[PDB]
């Protein structure tokens, strides 16, 4: 007999902000980004 | 036969063979064997930034 067990885990998170302001006239721009990449494995084999 | 035939004296020792018990002790055998393995592994790792 043989028994196997694996597990295993990934993240990933990205965040981007930007903003703007301007004065003359007066104007303001801005943006804001968010992520995440996330993945989960888990793999196992028995023999007998 | 009463005449020497090799074959034929030869198939005595064939069905009946050769020797026979004069002195003997009679018995039990027992014969064991047993044999184990074991392999074992764990891992467990974090990585973090």
């Amino acid at each position: 007999f043989y028994n196997s067990t694996w597990s295993y885990v990934k993240h990933t998170s990205t965040e981007h902000t930007s903003s703007s302001r301007k004065r003359s006239f007066r104007s303001s721009s801005s943006s804001s980004r968010s992520y995440t990449s996330h993945t989960n494995e888990i793999h196992k084999g028995k023999s007998y | 036969p009463l005449e020497y035939n090799s074959a034929l004296y030869s198939r005595i020792f064939d069905d009946f063979g050769t020797h026979y018990f004069t002195s003997g002790s009679l018995g039990g055998v027992y014969d064991l064997l047993y044999q184990f393995s074991s392999e074992e592994l764990k891992n467990s790792g974090l990585t973090e930034e």
